[PDB]
């Protein structure tokens, strides 16, 4: 258990997400997210409470150090499953997400792909804001949460990957960044999306901190 | 101290040779060398080489007896600048800002320096003040808000040593080897690095083994060789002590030989005597930790992933096989196991 999601809220209707993590220093980045079916998720939240610079509508963040929290101002369109996302410091690399609130009232990928044994599938994504910059993907079993993989700080040339997938991943002058398995596994069996972070000053940056604002999408490879 | 013994994992040309040409053991550690492939890249590292040294540079400002905040830093303007303000008497209570005072980073929360008080806290938006001794003197910063924190690392190039799948040291600008053997694991600012046994931090990837650097990493020291070089000299004399009673009687015997094995894994030579000649190879060893998982079965000798041959019951470095099929190895016969059959040979041109 890493996050906790009420499964649905039925319905101002508010969702929880117990596990604000601030590490050993303080810092602490909750992140929200939205996911309408077969769309890719929308920032809707980052910082804890601030909005999202472009284009937001709904207006809530919320957080008590052991908690954050999300009051939805409309009570139909909203209908959708949400995520929170924060960061974490001492033991782990990256991101993490929710498990499911059923709630009730640009880039580009490589494309779908499928792969019979175990071998290679290697996912693109072409695109520079020039600023602060960790590009990342994220995988989303059938029909159950997100899930953060691993990162790449290009200017760096460094990749942080996650533990699950420790090996077994690579990700790495055109707008385009890449990804690629070493050992498909039938358990893998997801879609693939990939995103990133612009930021400069740390009061909101911590390198894969959640803020995840330029999104892809759309590699949905089959193992057989 | 050393390993129980070291089985070689990779022998090879058997050449024949006299006494005159016997060296003992390098018995000396040797880095791990296998890493031959030299593979480019970019890398990061702490700016500053080290974990422990960091800085964000910084001033003191005094009061009136409390300071003042917004004034404190407008001071610390002036001081670097438009100069406004370039008996035993009274306490004439106004302020003055002396700086050349800095400070270093503690891994959890870092703000400690000679700060009459250990330590302070955190230096966003949230405070814009660290507190010190008395009321007088006030605050400790560079840059009003945290240019410091994240904003420390630096990119490199250089080769990525490597095997297969295990993934080895760097090789610096610096001609060197920096090896994340033994090393533990840092996050820092995000990003998922590695503090080396010297205190010199990388950004390299989770290597695919290590664990977390404890909280001991604040002087870089606490658990922090000697004993090992005391050793090196009374073992490797042994060598000498039997090279001397095989070079002055021309007559070896199965128990001296063992005193030239190469006491610690990598490339040295291996020694054994079939009948009159003397003869050596060239192996790669390997530590062994127990004499179960060598002698598992009546005449066996595991050599990496076989079972060695009996060559008139005579194997390497002076084991034999004895009376029955029982592979006794020298040094474990040496436990408690009186065994005499390996005493007489001898040495020709």
């Amino acid at each position: 258990s890493a996050l906790t999601q009420p499964r649905s809220v039925s319905g101002s209707v508010t969702i929880s997400c117990t596990g604000t993590s601030s590490d050993i220093g303080g810092y602490n980045f909750v992140s929200w997210y939205q996911q309408h079916p077969g769309k890719a998720p929308k920032l809707m939240i980052y910082d804890a409470t601030k909005r999202p610079s472009g284009v937001p509508d709904r207006f809530s963040g919320s957080k008590s150090g052991n908690t954050a929290s999300l009051t939805i101002s409309g009570l139909a369109e909203d209908e959708a499953d949400y995520y929170c996302c924060s960061y974490a410091g001492d033991y782990t690399p990256g991101v993490v997400f929710g498990g499911g609130t059923k709630l009730t009232v640009q880039l580009v990928q490589s494309g779908a792909e499928v792969k019979k044994p175990g071998s290679s599938v290697k996912v693109s994504c072409k695109a520079g804001t020039f600023n602060r910059y960790t590009v990342n993907w994220v995988r989303q079993a059938p029909g159950q949460g997100l899930e953060w993989m691993g990162g790449i700080i290009p200017i760096f040339g460094t990749a942080n990957y996650a533990q699950r997938f420790q090996g077994r991943l690579t990700i790495t002058s055109t707008s385009t960044a890449y990804m690629e398995l070493s050992s498909l596994r039938s358990d893998d069996t997801a879609v693939y999306f990939c995103a990133r972070e612009n930021l400069d000053n740390s009061g909101t940056y911590y390198y894969f901190s959640g803020w995840f604002d330029p999104w892809g999408q759309g590699t949905l490879v089959t193992v057989s | 101290k050393f390993p129980i013994y070291t089985i070689p994992d990779e022998l090879g040309p058997w050449s024949p040779i006299d006494i005159h040409h016997l060296s003992c053991p390098n018995n000396l550690v040797v880095e791990d060398e296998g890493c031959t492939n030299l593979s480019e890249f970019s890398y990061m590292e702490l700016k500053v080489g080290y974990i422990s040294a960091i800085k964000v540079n910084g001033f003191t400002c005094t009061g009136v007896v409390r300071p003042t905040p917004d004034a404190c830093r407008a001071a610390y303007n002036w001081k670097m600048a438009d100069p406004r303000y370039e008996r035993t008497t009274k306490e004439s209570l106004i302020i003055i800002s002396p700086s050349v005072t800095d400070l270093d980073p503690y891994d959890k929360s870092l703000h400690s320096r000679v700060f009459p008080g250990g330590k302070c806290s955190g230096i966003t938006v949230s405070s814009t003040y660290c507190s010190t001794n008395h009321d007088y003197t006030i605050w400790m910063p560079e840059n009003p808000r945290p240019r410091t924190p994240c904003d420390i690392f630096t990119n490199s190039r250089g080769k990525r040593a490597s095997n297969g799948n295990k993934t080895c040291g760097f090789v610096d600008e610096r001609g060197l080897y920096k090896s994340l053997k033994g090393a533990c694991r840092l996050k820092l600012c995000g990003v998922l690095g590695l503090r080396l046994m010297d205190g010199t931090w990388v950004a390299m990837q989770t290597s695919d083994e290590t664990k977390w650097c404890p909280p001991d990493q604040l002087v870089n020291l606490h658990d922090f060789e000697h004993l090992v070089v005391e050793e090196l000299v009374k073992k490797r004399e042994e060598c000498l002590d039997a090279l001397e009673s095989i070079m002055t009687t021309k007559s070896v015997s199965f128990r001296r030989l063992s005193h030239l094995r190469k006491l610690v894994p990598g490339f040295g030579k291996a020694y054994t005597i079939f009948n009159k000649t003397l003869m050596e190879a060239d192996a790669h060893y390997k530590s062994v930790r127990t004499w179960n998982e060598i002698i598992p079965s009546k005449g066996c000798l595991k050599v990496g992933g076989r079972c060695h041959p009996h060559v008139n019951g005579v194997f390497f470095n002076g084991i034999i096989l004895g009376p029955d099929d029982h592979v006794l190895i020298p040094e474990m016969q040496s436990s408690l196991l009186q065994q005499h059959m390996e005493l007489l040979k001898s040495s020709v041109i």
